[PDB]
């Protein structure tokens, strides 16, 4: 495997970070993630959800002609 | 103990540092302080003193690190933060 200490070679980049016992562990839970989830949604419904719409939409035309065409049907056989 | 005496009293050698301490005390101290309370003070100090005053300001306590240069091996904050309690304990 690999260790801290070995990984890659970085330069320059200072991290500032607080101790957990200092900080809040749900700051703005509601006020900042709500809009975020709203935001993460919006930038992949277009990929996400048509595929799943077109299979919706076989899926109950699919069982209807089932229906009908077999069962239901018994259709005109007149004399 | 001995290695504070020692050193309380190594450095005191000479008119700058004692001008320092004469200097700086009152700042500080309000008194001068005599070698001698010192060394009730210090004298004072056993086992129970240490364990109870280290316990004090360093158990299960949130350090502050500063870190400068090949850190990437620096263990992480929280991980920092668990060496300051012990389970056994």
């Amino acid at each position: 495997g690999r260790q801290f200490g070995h990984l890659t070679r970085v330069r320059h980049v200072i991290t500032y970070s607080l101790s957990p016992f200092e900080q809040r562990a749900f700051p703005h839970y509601f006020s900042k993630g709500i809009p975020n989830v709203l935001r993460r949604t919006r930038a992949c419904i277009l990929r996400v959800a048509p595929p799943f719409v077109a299979f919706y939409l076989v899926y109950t035309w699919g069982t209807q002609e089932f229906e009908k065409s077999k069962r239901k049907n018994p259709a005109a056989y007149e004399n | 103990k001995n290695l504070l005496r020692n050193a309380l009293v190594s450095h005191l050698d000479g008119t700058t540092p004692v001008c320092e301490d004469i200097g700086r005390s009152l700042l500080t101290y309000g008194r001068r302080i005599p070698l001698a309370e010192w060394e009730s003070r210090i004298a004072e100090v056993d086992a129970r003193v240490v364990r109870e005053v280290c316990s004090k300001y360093f158990y299960d306590q949130c350090p502050a690190v500063a870190g400068f240069g090949p850190i990437e091996q620096l263990p992480d904050y929280n991980r920092i933060r668990s060496g300051m309690f012990w389970l056994r304990f």
